């Protein structure tokens, strides 16, 4: 199973959900789903996984 | 490298950034009313010193008073964050409300200056756990079970 | 530091971040006005050593009434976030009512004051809970079973 | 199983998740989420788990 | 066409894109309107070294200011995403709001812009894990055992 | 198809679609619309390498100018796609809103222009996949095990 996510939520975040095995983090941060005029329409969780 | 932003041109981007005082539709130049924002500036920096955390301001040194000429001291690649936040509290000196663009634009500065500073801190072991023997504690290391504290 | 708090500071911080009086307006101030901001600070304080607790006010001696010119003895970074909470407090005097713009200001400086505070007491063992036998409870310490009392 | 939150939802509050299982706290603090005009939108839960 | 874009073609897209000053206007607003873009622009691209990452945009040297005149460096496939956004932060300078039209236009852009630099990290194995006998640790390579470093 | 399609045609096509400058129109064509509506094209066909594709345009050569009567080497079959497409980003020039039956055929269009484009790349066979024996990798093929490399 891989998470899947848009390009705008997870764009400077990538060194920590790659490290997520070895090293032994607190927590994982994510931005949430926004659309043209700013406003939030989705949670900060991916939004799926592959089958 | 590149020019030093001081401060003041900071309380300048604020003021240009709502139509209060500029060049584009006015003839009607700021007053002298600038300290005002500089010391609005001067303790929103000291208030961010919690919660966003540090960034590089540069704050009065003694008693003195903060004057615009002086060096800011932030990287330029804060600027736009800074000004946004400051112009969020600024506005109702004049009674005036923000407009959903302005909302979002300061939402985006103020994300890209959150991702600049992310720490993760990486929870440690838990220093009673032991250490197995494929480590070979006696003669490579020390101390058999994690120290966990430093 | 720079320079020290001082209550009639806060109460015209206050004043002005809703156009009351200042010069970006057409606005003076009246002294009764400062008599009752300086009081209602006062009072606030007060009530305050019981909810958000104690931040370091200084109080004034129990036999004469508070002056604008006291130094207040607060930090720098608590200005905005005691200001915003006493103009919320001072609006109605006027008639008047807050726009949004200035509840979430108001909050987001609360919330850093509040985070700036936090204890997270941490519990401590029962006083019946053995201790085990690996702590060697006769020879290297005493008193097996943890003490949990203070 | 890793949480996974927003940046400003835990910015200044990072040691006391850092060290849950050392210490024995009888709580742990989090903010809300809140959309650009301060509008609170969810809860103080974090938003979900990696699989 | 191919040819180098400079800082001021940006600057006058963005204009021109909202009906504020054109080839076809009769005002052509005023050189202080340029001034302020070409800021504006530079400061979006030192801010931008962060979230979206470096594009090649060139910065000025020294201690001297930008100018209109000077090579950009990006791009022409760039032009239209870095355009539309200079045009959201800027709008608000002649109290201006966009229309529906325009924001999905600027998404647009911006979406085929964030496509074209991806990373996909694809992490590694660890570092305690074994490789297996199959492909002959001893003779062929060496160490069994991944690196999972470097 | 037959006829070659040029990049003044493309332009006149997106004005006339919306009124604006038409044939039949008794008001003027204005020659600088025409440069600036050859320039956004220009800027548009760049950056469509990324997210469509490239569909064959051909760009300037040199450094001199589009000069709207050059071909554009495009097959007939896309000028709708590429007009409405062009269209929607020029309209704000004029400052109006498209209308919901333009949106629609504009996407009516864009799609039939990427059914025309898809790869559906189709997987491989991984490279320590065993073949079996039924494929007698003795004496017909060579190398048992894929190859899933090339």
């Amino acid at each position: 199973q891989i998470p899947i996510v848009g390009m705008e939520q997870i764009r400077g975040l990538e060194k920590h959900w790659e490290a997520r095995n070895k090293k032994r983090p607190a927590f994982l941060p994510l931005r949430e789903v926004r659309d043209k005029s700013g406003n939030i329409i989705a949670g900060a969780t991916p939004a799926g996984y592959t089958q | 490298m590149a020019t030093v932003l001081t401060k003041g041109e900071i309380v300048l981007f604020a003021l240009r950034k709502f139509a209060i005082a500029s060049n584009a539709s006015l003839t009607d130049v700021e007053p002298q009313s600038i300290e005002d924002g500089v010391n609005d500036l001067e303790d929103m920096m000291s208030e961010w010193m919690i919660n966003p955390g540090d960034i590089g301001y540069a704050f009065a040194t003694g008693d003195e008073q903060p004057l615009p000429d002086d060096e800011s001291g932030l990287p330029r690649k804060y600027k736009h964050a800074v000004g946004y936040q400051l112009l969020l509290r600024m506005l109702s000196d004049y009674s005036l409300e923000p407009t959903p663009q302005v909302l979002s634009n300061a939402q985006r500065s103020y994300d890209a200056l959150m991702t600049d500073t992310l720490v993760v801190p990486s929870m440690r072991r838990r220093g009673d756990f032991p250490v197995g023997q494929g480590n070979k504690y006696d003669v490579f290391t020390s101390d058999r079970y994690y120290p966990g504290d430093l």
